[PDB]
């Protein structure tokens, strides 16, 4: 679920949502991640992803 | 009396407000806990508790879960402004409802738990708010926290296959491929089970099945619904306690394990809509226990269905009335002769006659329970089915329906059924005894449910007179030399007259009923044949009807014609099996006496000591020869005689050697005690006789009564 | 991180491709923790202009999209309830 | 099983002889009176059953005798006594089960009224009570191009569920069924 | 073995005789007849009868089989069919007994459901609200459309961006909107959303009850369409 990557984030109404919103932001970003590979796999691992995600 | 208290306790918590008591609210608190668990709670009540429970927060979430785990104890059956109650306080804040105070999510959940525990005392929801509810439980099932005890309400509801629409499968496996719910697999799994055991394959729904797969543990673990087994004890016993008959505990249990049963087989493996017009009409088939048929009565709806209402239990499942579908649907429409399970019936016999169904043995008695119980039906499928033209068709099948539904048949018109039966039995009897088709006892066996028939007529009377004419027309049928003989006899025959020979016996022993004598008296056409036959038991009938005939014949001066004829057959029956002097009298059985004596001639007997009197005795007689020799060889076991009587017949010659062969012990002893002479034997082999054991008591009984030699017995 | 891993992005990736599953899991780990140790330096609303400079979202409505997409039903009326 | 067949053989031919024997005394009465008239051969019933009668007292003087030939002094050697002593005592052996199936079967009868007494005094009743409740009105039974009929079917269906969710998912306490 | 088969032999010539009998008396009342075959001649017997019933005729032999042809033939069917019958009157006393138990709790229940029916009747016909909603189709449409009309007025429209009420041309929005939605634009898009109407597409996307997927035309624009409640497919 997403209450797992909420409480692996600190490791409250307003701070809550900002967790939640963090959560969120986090998979999204694993998620670009992991399409960036399959990008990279059509092209011929997931490093690709990781050294292009210097921003 | 005790509702009015428990309406004062949940006043008192519900009022309980700008105070803040110390301790009053756990007093009457602690006066909920024990008022609720020994009465129950009526649905009003536990209305206005949920309302106070998920609106008001003078207490807090612990003790209110808690009073919703043991205090939420319905005694009825849920009326239907408890569940939108419920309904009305599950989900969440949302813009547009923001300022709505929210009720706390395990609250919710266990207000769905306690729904779930007492599904089984849902209301019968009217077809079309069944429609809403399937559709609201289904919209709630998407919250996280009470998606594991809608869960069960989603399955429970989702009978009816037309409740499989793809629109909700497009919601339950959207919730289960999604990444924030860590128990919708294991739940939408179970629902898109319960969805394909209703609509069958539906490749959608085992292809959804295979995407978001639970790895057989987390869905076991689903599967095993834990239905808190105190919380039903108690409810079991408040429900029996305030209704009996209605929600007993044997029931309540069965209920609670078939539904809990659904839920564990889940994994191991309905015509058409018609725009329910009316907001409450419940259907039939929705309609579960009596009390809601009868709750539900006046807006009932009986749908289409017939092939499946008529077409093959403690529990209250939809299925529990399946035998009352047909009654409580002539009842609904009076019976008129266009119900649905009139026609079904007559077509479903129409085609089990010509050969077009499967297993008739599945469906006729399905035919026979609805119709023996009907008059009105069983009276068209009496003009129907009963003829010559569906008998050439099927006889082993028209025989079932003779034996279910002319057993109790009453007329509607006394006028015109005595030609009817009469041409019925006539046609009957010519094709049951045609050339090459011997006999199989169609005819006895239709004449006896005939019998059965006149049997049930004669005991009310306005057809007694009817019944009785009836019963004569089928004793000149089951007497006809083709099929009541004395050398090819078939005992079929011999054996539906001798009931028809006990309506009367049964007639003439009761009183105080009005029937002429005529009908009471058989004639000495028929009568005699049967005196001159030659099995024991039809014998004992006939002597059991002419001794239970006297009492009514005493009245009727002696100059009359049935007290002639009575008198008749007893002055030649008497003399036929006791005092065998028929060459002597005149006119045994209607032919002359000095016919035996011709006869008695060139027929050959070893022996000629005494050759007329050796065979028309009891003994002698080919009917009663071998049991009397089978009583003698009883009685010398009983008594442990020593001399054996060496030989099986009973007449004047071998007893005469039987005599002087062991003169000097049968004086001294080793035989039966009073025997001396051969009539002191034939009088204990008929006392022996009468000792209400064997099926031939009634020839004694008759000799005894009418001989007035033995009447000392 | 492990099998939560695994279940968490089930949808995203039953849709493209299965997986490549020699050594990126570990891979995948480290990942995740030198992210969420990125994202908590750069939180050390506004939030969301700090959301949007890094993801594509380039809005609020995307955020909410993503919610939906990723929370359950009573957060995503939380999340509303906050984002607008 | 030479005997067994034997025996067959012996039934076959003592059904047959007993139909020849039966046969040839009917002719035979049948031809004294042919003789004796010239061509009367429509008697009566009154008579045709007089004639059964005779038959059946001449039969049963017939078979009486074999009982007396046979049994009264007991071979137990011949093979037509100890025939006779397997089909004497089997007769008979179910006389008693017989008797009795028929009390049972007059007695389930006298259940089977009773209980039909019972369902017919309950469903006039029934009936009584049914007729006597408030019938509902049926709608007025039009017929408008049953296509549009369909299309609104399912065009009223669109709107609850939509009504439904709308309900439930923002807010609005005040649901219920009647949507 | 051999006794047997000299009995069988004897029962096969007494058959023939039997039947030479029988076949040379039918032959004397054959020709009798065609003595007399005036017209299909069947008068009354009168009252020789009285002397047929007088004197036997066929007197038997003594090594006639007869006595034993009788006994046997009837003995033996009497045997078996005492049986058959036995048979058939238990396969008739268990259907029965079974019909009995069925329709013996079948007037259970009716007698309960005429007591509950008793019971419905007395309390019913006082001022019990029996006013149902028959409606027709029409009817029915135009009631739910009234009463979606009612729900975005009461509570829908009121409480969404309520900065000023102004809810007239705001609800007038909402139910064109809804009726796109129930009518199946097919061009609905989320540009058709105000900023002041756009909580209704948040709404219609938390229920799980739309699809956002995009016109395949245009990457920009992603067309809004309802889920199909009337489709019903194989599930």
């Amino acid at each position: 679920s997403l209450d797992a990557e909420e409480n692996k984030l600190e490791d409250s109404s307003q701070e809550y949502n900002k967790k939640l919103l963090l959560a969120c932001g986090f998979q999204a970003i694993l998620r670009k991640i992991l399409l960036d590979a399959r990008t990279r796999a059509t092209a011929e691992h997931i490093e690709a992803a990781t050294q292009a995600f210097l921003d | 009396a005790m509702s009015l208290i428990l309406d004062d306790i949940i006043l008192s918590l519900t009022n309980a407000n700008e105070r803040t008591p110390p301790q009053a609210l756990k007093t009457t608190l602690s006066l909920l806990y024990e008022k609720s668990k020994q009465y129950g709670l009526s649905s009003p009540q536990l209305q206005a508790l949920v309302r106070l429970l998920c609106e008001t927060s003078i207490i807090d979430t612990v003790t209110k879960v808690y009073i919703v785990e043991n205090c939420f104890l319905p005694d009825g059956y849920l009326t239907k402004e408890l569940l939108l109650e419920i309904i009305n306080h599950l989900g969440t804040p949302t813009v547009f409802s923001r300022y709505r105070i929210q009720t706390p999510p395990v609250l919710q959940s266990a207000l769905c738990k306690w729904l779930v525990h007492v599904y089984f005392l849902f209301p019968v929801h009217s077809e079309r708010e069944h429609n809403i509810s399937s559709s609201i439980w289904l919209h709630l099932w998407q919250f996280s926290f009470l998606q594991k005890w809608i869960t069960p309400l989603v399955i429970w509801q989702a009978t009816t296959p037309v409740d499989v629409k793809p629109w909700k499968l497009s919601i339950i496996k959207r919730c289960a491929m999604h990444p924030g719910y860590r128990d919708a697999p294991g739940s939408a799994t179970l629902i898109l089970q319960r969805f394909q055991c209703l609509v069958g394959a539906s490749s959608q729904i085992t292809e959804s099945i295979i995407t978001i797969n639970c790895n057989r543990k987390t869905l076991k673990s689903h599967r095993n619904l834990k239905l808190d087994a105190h919380f039903l004890s108690i409810l079991k016993r408040i429900l029996s306690r305030a209704h009996p008959a209605n929600f007993p505990a044997d029931t309540v249990q069965n209920t609670i394990d078939m539904y809990l049963s659904e839920i564990h087989q889940l994994g191991a493996d309905q015509s058409l809509p018609e725009y329910v017009p009316s907001d409450s009409t419940v259907s039939l088939w929705d309609v579960t226990s009596l009390e809601q048929l009868a709750q539900n009565w006046p807006q009932l709806h009986i749908p289409n269905d017939v092939d499946y209402m008529m077409k093959p239990r403690k529990v209250m499942s939809r299925d529990s009335l399946k035998h009352l579908y047909s009654s409580i649907i002539l009842i609904k429409n009076s019976r008129d002769e266009s119900s649905s399970p009139y026609e079904w019936c007559i077509w479903q016999l129409k085609r089990c006659f010509a050969h077009q169904i499967e297993t008739p043995q599945e469906v006729i008695p399905i035919i026979i329970s609805v119709s023996s119980m009907d008059n009105k039906l069983s009276s068209r499928i009496i003009q129907t089915f009963c003829n010559l033209k569906y008998l050439k068709l099927d006889e082993l099948t028209l025989k079932k329906v003779c034996g279910g539904i002319l057993p109790l048949w009453k007329p509607e018109l006394i006028s015109g059924t005595r030609e009817f039966f009469v041409k019925f039995m006539a046609s009957i009897f010519m094709w049951s005894t045609r050339d090459g088709h011997d006999n199989n006892c169609t005819f006895s066996e239709t004449c006896f449910y005939v019998l059965q028939m006149i049997t049930n007529w004669v005991l009310d009377d306005k057809l007694i007179a009817l019944g009785l004419t009836l019963l004569h027309d089928m004793q000149s049928l089951l007497t006809l030399d083709k099929i009541f003989n004395n050398a090819t006899s078939n005992r079929f025959s011999t054996m539906a007259f001798i009931s028809s020979l006990d309506i009367l016996t049964q007639l003439s022993k009761q009183t105080k009923s009005d029937y002429a004598i005529q009908y009471l008296i058989v004639g000495p056409d028929i009568m005699n044949k049967v005196f001159s036959s030659d099995d024991p038991l039809l014998l004992s009938a006939a002597c059991r009807y002419l001794v239970a005939t006297k009492n009514k014949l005493m009245q009727y001066p002696s100059t009359n014609k049935f007290v002639r004829m009575q008198n008749q057959y007893i002055m030649d029956l008497t003399n036929y099996l006791y005092r065998n002097k028929v060459l002597s009298s005149k006119s045994l059985f209607g032919v002359s006496p000095d016919f035996f004596k011709q006869i008695l001639e060139n027929l050959y007997i070893p022996t000629a000591d005494f050759k007329n009197a050796k065979f028309f005795t009891i003994t002698g007689i080919p009917a009663l020869s071998y049991i009397c020799i089978i009583i003698l060889r009883r009685l010398e076991t009983a008594e442990n005689t020593k001399i054996k009587f060496t030989s099986g017949i009973i007449n004047e010659e071998t007893f005469n050697n039987f005599f002087r062969v062991h003169h000097d012990e049968i004086g001294q002893h080793g035989w039966i005690k009073g025997v001396n002479n051969i009539h002191d034997l034939r009088v204990k082999i008929l006392m022996h006789l009468s000792n209400t054991a064997n099926p031939y008591r009634d020839i004694a009984a008759f000799l005894f009564t009418y001989l007035k030699s033995l009447s000392k017995y | 991180q492990i099998m939560d891993l695994k279940h968490l992005t089930r949808q995203f990736l039953n849709e493209n491709r299965i997986i490549l599953p020699k050594q990126t899991w570990s891979t995948i780990q480290e990942e995740s923790l030198n992210i969420m140790d990125f994202l908590k330096q750069k939180i050390g609303q506004e939030l969301v202009d700090s959301f949007i400079d890094m993801g594509i979202i380039n809005n609020v409505d995307d955020m909410f999209e993503l919610a939906h997409e990723l929370l359950p039903l009573e957060l995503q009326s939380r999340i509303e309830s906050y984002l607008f | 099983n030479s005997s067994e067949k034997q025996w067959e053989r012996i039934q076959q031919l003592e059904k047959e002889h007993v139909e020849v024997y039966r046969e040839l005394l009917i002719t035979l009465d049948r031809l004294y009176l042919i003789r004796k008239h010239n061509h009367a051969v429509i008697l009566s019933h009154t008579q045709q059953r007089l004639l059964e009668i005779r038959h059946q007292l001449q039969i049963n003087l017939e078979k009486t005798a074999l009982l007396i030939r046979l049994l009264e002094k007991p071979d137990n050697t011949n093979v037509l006594f100890t025939k006779l002593q397997n089909l004497l005592e089997e007769s008979n052996s179910l006389d008693y089960e017989l008797l009795q199936s028929l009390g049972a079967q007059s007695s389930l009868h006298k259940q089977l009224i009773e209980s039909r007494a019972e369902r017919d005094e309950l469903m006039s009743k029934l009936i009584e009570l049914s007729s006597k409740f408030p019938k509902p009105t049926i709608p007025p039974d039009d017929s408008d191009t049953a296509g549009k009929q369909v299309e609104v079917e399912k065009e009223n269906e669109t709107i609850q569920e939509l009504m439904i969710a709308l309900q439930i998912h923002s807010g609005y306490t005040n649901i219920s069924y009647t949507i | 073995k051999d006794v047997l088969d000299v009995y069988i032999k004897n029962l096969e010539n007494q058959i023939g005789n039997k039947r030479y009998f029988l076949k040379q008396a039918q032959g004397a009342i054959d020709e009798i007849t065609k003595r007399s075959l005036d017209t299909e001649g069947k008068p009354v017997n009168s009252e020789v009868f009285t002397e047929l019933l007088r004197k036997p005729m066929f007197f038997s032999e003594r090594a006639d089989p007869i006595g034993f042809s009788l006994t046997s033939n009837f003995l033996s069917l009497r045997a078996q069919s005492s049986s058959e019958w036995l048979s058939l009157m238990n396969d008739q006393s268990v259907d029965q007994k079974a019909m009995l138990l069925l329709q013996n709790n079948i007037n259970s229940d009716l007698k309960e459901l005429l007591r509950k029916l008793q019971h419905q009747m007395t309390i019913m016909d006082s001022k019990k609200q029996d006013h149902a909603h028959i409606r027709t189709r029409k009817a029915r449409n135009k009631e739910l459309w009234d009463s979606l009309a009612d729900f975005l007025k009461g509570y829908l429209v009121p409480n969404l961006d309520d900065n000023d009420e102004s809810i007239d041309s705001l609800t007038n929005e909402v139910m064109l909107l809804m009726k796109r939605l129930i009518e199946h634009d097919l061009n609905l898009t989320l540009n058709d959303f105000s900023s002041k109407t756009i909580p209704i597409y948040r709404l219609l996307l938390r229920a799980n009850i739309i699809t956002v997927i995009e016109g395949s035309t245009n990457p920009g624009t992603k067309y809004i369409k309802l889920i199909d409640f009337n489709e019903t497919s194989l599930t």
